[PDB]
């Protein structure tokens, strides 16, 4: 999903 | 019977040491306990025959039937709820033999306790051990129906909470090397470890295996993408986005002797391993086209799986999917019969191997060998019941450990290090393990992160093998610790300031230090919880903690009688004093088995640790012959004879003596400080605060520290008003003081009364007395006053007013008046700004000791008079 | 909880 | 810092360093990132838990698996001020924060419904970042959703366009910040808050365009990395090694990050694995940070390789026979060897 | 998924 | 060294002593007066010692181990002359006299005033630190037949992990 | 020459  | 109480204990207690988990039932027996079985007909004849099994309970006879041998001269159900609650457990496969019975409070009251194995499986069984005994006491029988259902119960209650194959391997290894071990709330995890050296475990995935590594694993196109740009030897192969190109694909391949799977990851499903015709592999191809690798090459072989742990080859295994063989003339189906009576076969994991089953799937299995159940093989022939190994479904493994050859450990060992992952199985298709993959034309299949250890610790064929202690020394290596110190103080008065001290001089070396308390739970000065944070609940949020560096905890009574210690063992025991204090609460009516309770930590310090005794104290002194660890003494009195015969062994002991506080080991003095120059103590003149600085000081010193910490410590270390409310708090208000405490038991009076009676100043004023809540001791307590104070006045009528109005006064009035009748014996009553108040009619330099019901207001009015 |  | 690096040939994967001392990353989840951290992260429930048995304040709350129970949750958890979530996680998308009135829980639950944490109390202040990367606080920094205000007696329509024309905003990564967009869900949010476009605001009031923050719709972020109070360090530090995340995203609420949590009431929602570091290393307003140097140093600590020795043979004649020997009497000290010739790649 |  | 303290013994050089400070052997002395029977301290003589360990300047620590350094000797014995060692001795106008190698212990292990010290502690924890073996691995191996065979093999396998392995048989004593 |  990356960059939370 | 009824049921009035239940608890559950996990860990050391005060019925058992060793017997950690433990149910007690407090039973009350309206009826029976006044028939003792003679006095109930048929309760005899009526138990055996609905548990006939109670021939292998013993009781005090020695002996098979030892129970039986009684009944029918009854134990008013001791021993028969008891046995009973411990066979119905049996009868399900839980075993769990140790019980008592012992009679409490009134008559008929009994506290019935039995082992358990699950915690709810455990009470069920006590539960419905009363309901068939109080049937069989009405009645002579118990009607069967009502016994399998209760059976049925148990067993799934134990079941819902077991634990999975591969997490029981790692954990029985794990208590094997004394490694503790717990459940988290959350994901099924398991902790191993204490503080800082904690571990996490989930199954086969552990805190060392990464993301990365697993999700790469995961991920067939770029696990093969990664290996053979690395020289891996993997399998040829390509890609169709399901339109017939089949046939164009093979040409690429190598031919027809492919293999077709479905495109996505569900499962062994849709997969033809053998094609070799054109509409095969369209009949592969539909099946595949139910999913989201579709032509590799087929190489031959067998299928191997390889088990590597740390970078390093733990265990090899080889897998054969169920078959028969031509063992005669004999038909497939007759074949089937013969071997699947074989004794090492059966469901689950009761048994090595499992049931061979026909089914829709064995017959195409068979079509496709030109087989089918009433076929007779020839001598030697094998028939596959199923297209894929698997232990489960009826196969085999072999154990092949020993036989693998130098080049393919080391080509496994970098296939692991490559696709990063700690703990992983490779499977491996090859002719013969023994030889070089190269030369035998063999290919490594797929890369499993978190692989199973069924066919490696329970093989059908060769010796098995020890899979979890790899894990374990990765986890914890060789000369590390997988614990924190702990340090557990106890005793009936002085735990909460020998805690605090003693965590003060262990935060001095500059590690972290955790403690628990009966105001708050705290870390390195911050407060984590606020409340009282003792017993087991508490003790378990600083063993959890991930930055916890040293233990310090103060155990309470209450946390021991209602659900055990929750460490299991520790390196130093302090206990400090037994005194009459709860007595009559937790069915504890003297002091004999208040001790009994008191003893539970002495008795759970490691050998190579110490217990911490009080030489001056006969109760405590005597539990050194229960100690198993190594014994240490404190005392305020130098000659004491206990100590002089410690130390000619040379032991060690912590002793006051000309002014200074000192430790004796061997013919050896250290002096560590004064006791007029350490803040706690007042002056020296409170000899209360003298022995907990002394248990402080000897535990500091016993566990490793050095005497300068132990110095810095003491001479730093403050117990004001705010940080300590209501201990000691002494208050400066011109030529002036005023005390405020709050003692309970009678020790504590005495106590304040020896700081009093060396206050060398004018008048000894008291401002108060107990509370409606104690006991006849309102006579010890006035008679204590009366010896102390030359100004007593009454103000025995609180707020609370537990029991009606001012009788508790007029009680402490009789007690003063008995012992000295000389000293203005006012009763006011009132203690709001009355008695509180009234301060201004004791002279300069008097003293006035506050005993108040509510500390937070005693110390809110001294502060009206604008104190120093 | 109480624990004393 | 020369450290030396390349692109693998799969998951998008990059690899630092030669050899024994290599690497791997990829965005912002590395070769130290373990898989139980990770996971536990995603599960908004089990985070909870395993963070309120460890004493750090966490938000108040209850279930509800689509039944109409919203009436009664509020009993447990303390009245109408409540956040309605989906209950599972499928970006920000049918959530309510603020709800008021018991018809709002419904139509909140009916947008909740489309999906597979429904009644949380609802708690006053700031949504604070903070970035942790070995157990070791980095970064902390405030972030506001898209807004205009009472810039003079100006309609909202009229100060979108005065402020969605200032220099640094625009698309992509090209700028700091982004453009305001009015759509329906502007609209949305505006009717909530009693304003439309031709309204005209009181002097100094603020009107939100969007619900919650983020740069990339127009919002900002203000560096407060240096006004943190040393308890609430202590606690960001703290919940990271309960959860077992190197790098870590923790989502805070509280009115004043310069005042101790429980002072404030303030708590801490979500803890998000793998962050992303625009927010910090180009804020609107503060000073940026060098997020990345406190990741090499945990990948590459001080004082250590991050190359292998390498000795490389050429000339016209005799280059593979003193290949073979060079290796051999390396060979000798017991350390792995790899090397290269004409007629094939080994290893020991 | 688990024991793969 | 059956007591704290020695005799005293009047000779010519007591004589000799008490003739500089005015007094003989029928002298009277004033009350208090002090008079010496000795040029120099010595617990050998007749003198005493006093335990001043915990009264000196933290400040006089730090110059006395400044001084074992610089001589480098590990353990000495440093005579310093001061009117008071709790404070500074430049403050006293103090001086070191004399630096000893390899001093004596009576005075500190047995004074006359004061309490005995455990000097030997500190030595041997600097010669076998805290967490360090004294002590090699001892394998004894005995039984009326078998000895040199079994003892032959068991020190081939130790041998294998690099270690110097050193054993007695009855043929002969090797050492790798 | 010792002890000195
Ligand atoms: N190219 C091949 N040549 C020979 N055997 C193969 C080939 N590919 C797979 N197999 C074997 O066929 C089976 C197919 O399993 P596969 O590799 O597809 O893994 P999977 O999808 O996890 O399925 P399963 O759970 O049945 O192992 C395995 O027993 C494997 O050893
Ligand atoms: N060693 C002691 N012997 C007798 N009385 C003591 C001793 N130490 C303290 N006391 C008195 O008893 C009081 C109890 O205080 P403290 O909080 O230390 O007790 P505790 O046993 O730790 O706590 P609790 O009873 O709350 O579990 C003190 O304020 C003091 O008056
Ligand atoms: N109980 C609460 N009280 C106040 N604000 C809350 C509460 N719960 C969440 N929020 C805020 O509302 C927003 C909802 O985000 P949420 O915590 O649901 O994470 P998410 O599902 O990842 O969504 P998003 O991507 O929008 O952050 C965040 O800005 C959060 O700070
Ligand atoms: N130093 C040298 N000078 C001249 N001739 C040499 C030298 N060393 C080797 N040779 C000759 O040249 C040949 C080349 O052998 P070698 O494999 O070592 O050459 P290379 O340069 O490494 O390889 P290539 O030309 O295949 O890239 C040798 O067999 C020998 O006859
Ligand atoms: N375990 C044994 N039990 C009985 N006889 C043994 C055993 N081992 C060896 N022997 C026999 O006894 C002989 C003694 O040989 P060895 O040198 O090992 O004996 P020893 O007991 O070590 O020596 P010694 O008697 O010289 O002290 C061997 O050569 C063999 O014949
Ligand atoms: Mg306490
Ligand atoms: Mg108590
Ligand atoms: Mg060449
Ligand atoms: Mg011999």
């Amino acid at each position: 999903d990356d960059d939370d | 019977m009824k049921i009035l109480k239940t608890l559950t204990l996990r860990g050391p207690n005060y019925w058992s040491i060793r017997r950690k988990k433990l149910i007690v039932m407090r039973l009350d027996l309206e009826d029976l306990a006044e028939r003792p079985s003679n006095s109930i007909p048929g309760f005899y004849e009526g138990l055996i025959k609905v548990l006939p099994s109670l021939v292998e309970h013993f009781c005090s006879p020695g002996y098979q039937g030892g129970f039986l041998e009684r009944v029918k001269e009854g134990t008013y159900m001791g021993h028969i709820v008891e046995h009973v609650a411990l066979e119905l457990q049996e009868l399900v496969g839980m075993t769990a033999g140790f019980g008592r019975t012992r009679e409490t409070s009134t008559p008929g009251v009994y506290n019935v306790v039995y082992e358990y194995v699950d915690e709810q499986a455990g009470r069920y069984a006590g539960r419905a051990a009363v309901r068939l005994c109080r049937s069989l006491v009405d009645t002579g029988d118990y009607p069967r129906l009502e016994l399998e259902k209760d059976l049925e119960d148990l067993r799934d209650l134990g079941a819902n909470s077991a634990l999975g194959p591969s997490t029981e391997t790692i954990v029985t290894e794990a208590e094997a090397r004394k490694i503790p071990w717990m459940l988290l709330s959350a994901r099924a995890m398991v902790q191993l470890g204490y503080g800082v050296y904690q571990q996490r475990i989930q199954a086969t995935l552990s805190s060392h295996s990464g993301i990365l590594g697993v999700e790469l694993a995961c991920d067939k196109e770029g696990t093969k993408t990664i290996l053979q740009d690395a020289g891996i030897p993997v399998p040829r192969g390509t890609t169709i986005q399901y339109f017939d190109d089949l046939e164009e694909a093979i040409n690429d391949v190598g031919g027809y002797p492919v293999v077709i799977k479905p495109l996505d990851g569900n499962h062994g499903r849709g997969i033809t391993i053998n094609v070799r015709h054109w509409q095969e592999a369209i009949a592969a191809y539909d099946l595949a086209a139910e999913e989201s690798i579709i032509v590799e090459r087929y190489y031959e072989g067998s299928d191997h799986r390889v088990l590597v742990v740390n970078g390093k080859l733990v265990a090899v295994a080889e897998r054969i999917p169920a078959h028969v063989t031509g063992d005669g003339s004999s038909t497939i189906s007759e074949l089937i019969e013969k071997t699947n009576q074989d004794p090492n076969r059966g469901d689950g994991h009761d048994n090595i191997l499992t049931k061979i089953v026909v089914n829709k799937t064995a017959i195409d299995v068979m079509e496709r060998q030109g087989y089918n159940l009433d076929s007779v093989l020839p001598k030697d022939e094998v028939v596959y019941l199923r297209a894929t190994a698997n232990l489960s479904t009826g196969g085999i493994a072999i154990d092949r450990t020993d036989d693998i050859h130098p080049e393919n450990i080391w080509l496994m060992e970098r296939v692991a290090k490559v696709i990063g992952l700690d703990i992983a199985g490779i499977d491996v298709v090859t002719s013969d393990i023994s030889k070089p993959l190269r030369e035998t034309n063999g290919v490594i299949v797929e890369v499993n992160a978190a692989p199973g250890f069924r066919m490696h610790v329970a093989p059908s064929q060769g010796l098995p093998r020890n899979v979890a202690a790899p894990v374990l020394d990765m986890l914890f290596p060789p000369g590390t610790p997988s614990r924190i110190p702990i340090l557990a103080v106890t005793g009936t008065n002085g735990k909460t300031t020998t805690t605090r001290l003693l965590a003060h001089i262990y935060r001095q070396t500059g590690k972290t230090v955790g403690y628990t308390s009966t105001d708050a739970i705290y870390i390195n000065e911050y407060c984590v919880e606020k409340g009282d944070n003792t017993g087991p609940q508490s003790a378990g949020v600083i063993l959890r903690d991930p930055t916890v560096e040293v233990a310090v905890l103060e155990t309470a009574r209450g946390g021991i009688l209602r659900a055990g210690l929750a460490f299991d063992s520790c390196d130093v025991g302090v206990v400090l004093n037994v005194a009459a204090d709860h007595l009559g609460l937790g069915d504890i009516d003297t002091i004999e088995q208040m001790a009994k309770v008191k003893s539970v930590i002495a008795e759970v310090v490691d050998p190579s640790g110490y217990a911490v005794l009080n030489a001056d104290d006969p109760l405590v002194a005597a539990m050194a012959d229960k100690v198993k660890a190594k014994v240490a003494y404190f005392s305020m009195n130098p000659d004491n004879p206990i100590i002089q015969a410690h130390v000619r062994r040379n032991g060690i002991a912590a002793v006051y003596e000309s002014g200074y506080l000192s430790i004796l080991e061997g013919s050896w003095t250290l002096r560590v400080e004064q006791a007029k120059l350490i803040p706690m103590t007042m002056g020296g003149m409170a000899p209360f605060m003298i022995a907990n600085a002394l248990a402080a000081c000897l535990a500091a010193f016993v566990n490793g520290l050095d005497v300068e910490v132990i110095r810095q410590g003491v001479r730093t270390f403050t117990t004001s008003a705010e940080q300590t409310p209501g201990r000691m708090n002494l208050f400066n208000l011109g030529q002036h003081h005023a005390l405020v405490d709050y003692a309970h038991n009678p020790a504590g009076y005495r106590a304040v009364g020896d700081f009093v009676k060396n206050w060398q100043g004018q008048r000894f004023g008291v401002v108060g007395g107990p509370g409606d809540r104690r006991d006849s001791d309102l006579i010890e307590l006035g008679q204590i006053a009366a010896q102390v104070f030359d100004r007593i006045i009454v103000k025995e009528d609180d707020d609370k007013r537990g029991r009606s109005e001012g009788e508790t006064a007029d009680l402490i009035v009789k007690g003063i008046l008995q012992e000295n009748p000389g000293a203005s014996y006012e009763v006011i009553l009132d203690e709001t700004i009355a008695l509180n108040k009234a301060l201004d009619q004791v002279e300069e330099k008097g003293l006035v000791v506050v005993f108040p019901e509510s500390v937070t207001r005693a110390i809110d009015l001294i502060k009206v008079r604008n104190p120093i | 909880d109480d624990d004393n």
